[PDB]
This record gives structure tokens, C-alpha cells and sequence, in this order.
């Protein structure tokens, strides 16, 4: 499995809607390429993949 | 590379998982998972 070193969080726009009204993009430093599973730990807020 | 991975031609030296191949995405530098599928 992958490992994630120094990842930071921005939020390009966000607009609260019933659609996915908000998006936001993760920079991060990898060794190999892969696939992570994602997860949001408030209810807050709810992603799609 | 490891095992479960293989690298996108012998030119160059990334390698993707086995499960990248055939996505229908362009995974590789130029696509080179998708050729010849
Ligand atoms: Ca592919």
C-alpha cells in the first residue's frame, strides 16, 4: 500500500447545494502510484467517490 | 518493478498496478496501457 507523506487540503469553490456543489483538491508525495481509499470523518459533509 | 506492477514500455520506468490496464483511461505517459487491448 501507497504511503502519504505531508498532505494539505484548499477548496477550489463551494457552493451548498443538494447537487456536489464543492470541490477540493489534496497535494501529497508518494513512492509508487496506486489507489487509497478515501473517507470523510464528519457528517458534515459527504463525498462521492 | 514489483510483481503486481509493470511499467509503461521499456523506455520508461513508471509502473502502474496490474489493475491500471485497460481503465479506458490514458493511465500511463502516453496511454501505452490502453494500446493494443
Ligand atoms: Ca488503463
Amino acid at each position: 500500500a501507497p504511503t502519504i507523506i505531508d498532505l494539505t487540503c484548499t477548496v477550489a469553490t463551494c457552493t451548498h447545494s443538494s447537487d456536489f456543489g464543492g470541490v477540493l483538491t489534496l497535494t501529497y508525495k508518494t513512492d509508487k502510484n496506486g489507489d487509497c481509499s478515501v473517507h470523510s470523518h464528519s457528517n458534515v459533509a459527504t463525498l462521492q467517490e | 518493478c514489483r510483481i503486481h506492477e509493470i511499467s509503461c514500455g521499456a523506455h520508461s520506468t513508471q509502473c502502474i498496478p496490474v489493475s491500471w490496464r485497460c481503465d479506458g483511461e490514458n493511465d500511463c505517459d502516453s496511454g501505452e496501457d490502453e494500446e493494443n487491448c
